[PDB]
């Protein structure tokens, strides 16, 4: 997380910590929708580029984290998105973690909710704030010691294209202020997979909209970053969960 | 509700509300700044 700050305690109780199991080493962000299921994206599984393609015996995942009570669970297996092609866009960027059991819920461990037809349509909007939590680096090019948080402004899907060569589908949108904002901000890496979410001001729920695919560079101005459309893909979502929950 | 409790397991009926929040009453330091932008 770029030009974010710090972490209240329990102000993001689903966040959860991908790492590689020793050889130990945070890969990724990820969230919790359960007490057994968890949201990541499917490139922090399976990315041959960066050498990355693990099984549930690579990868290991730490919750309820707060500094660097919590918990450390297994995983018993990992879903990839089946239209995921890495050799191509990162569209449908998103995978599921099955936790061998589950875990018990606390102040600090309680799962974020997944929107519906009508949160989106009213929310995810040009202008409108989510929220993004992760342990990415301090520094494009390092590390938080605490939780980073950073909320920025949905973008409007023209101008996203625009600032980018890449092909962006309806499965992304992107996030973060404009050159002339005074603002900054940004995901960087280390807050892949990570969740993107809006609090809404109907209910007071908090609901995860995106999760973090990619970005050119961190906060770089002229440049958003890119999530995947969680909503979208929701109902492959529940395909998993009700064929191998 | 939208999921299955027996596939899914605990959590959904109470998601995104958080312990030392929500649950009571208390809102966290920048959540106004993401309301303001709703309006
Ligand atoms: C990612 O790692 C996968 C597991 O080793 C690997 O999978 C398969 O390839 C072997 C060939 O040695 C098959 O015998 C095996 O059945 C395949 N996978 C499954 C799930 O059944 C993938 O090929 C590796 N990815 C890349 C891009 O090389
Ligand atoms: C420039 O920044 C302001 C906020 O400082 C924003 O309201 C305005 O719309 C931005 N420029 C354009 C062309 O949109």
């Amino acid at each position: 997380i770029v030009e974010g700050w710090d972490a209240e305690k329990g102000i993001a109780p689903w966040q959860v910590m991908l790492f590689r199991k020793s050889p130990q080493e945070l890969l990724c962000g990820a969230s919790l929708i359960s007490d057994r299921w968890v949201l990541t994206a499917a490139h922090c599984i399976l990315y041959p580029p960066w050498d990355k393609n693990f099984t549930e015996n690579d990868l290991l995942v730490r919750i309820g984290k707060h500094s660097r009570v919590e918990k450390i669970s297994m995983l018993e297996k990992i879903y990839v998105h089946p239209r995921y092609n890495w050799r191509e866009n990162l569209d449908r960027d998103i995978a599921l973690l099955k936790l061998k059991k589950p875990v018990p819920f606390s102040d600090y461990i309680h799962p974020v909710c997944l929107p519906d037809k009508q949160t989106v349509t009213s929310l995810l909007r040009a202008g409108y704030k989510g929220r993004v939590t992760g342990w990415g680096n301090l520094r494009e090019t390092i590390q938080p010691s605490v939780l980073q948080v950073v909320n920025l402004p949905i973008v409007e899907r023209p101008v996203c294209k625009a600032s980018t060569r890449i092909r962006i589908t309806d499965n992304m949108f992107c996030a973060g202020f404009k050159v002339n904002d005074t603002k900054r901000g940004d995901a960087c890496e280390g807050d892949s997979g990570g969740p993107f979410v809006m609090k809404s001001p109907f209910n007071n729920r908090w609901y995860q909209m995106g999760i973090v695919s990619w970005g050119e560079g961190c906060d770089r101005k002229g440049k958003y970053g890119f999530y995947t459309h969680v909503f979208r893909l929701k109902a492959w979502i529940q395909k998993v969960i009700d064929q191998f929950g | 509700t939208f999921f299955n409790e027996k596939t899914f397991g605990l959590g959904e009926a109470d998601c995104g509300l958080r312990p030392l929040f929500e649950k009571k009453s208390l809102k966290d330091t920048t959540e106004k700044e993401l309301l303001d932008s709703y309006i």
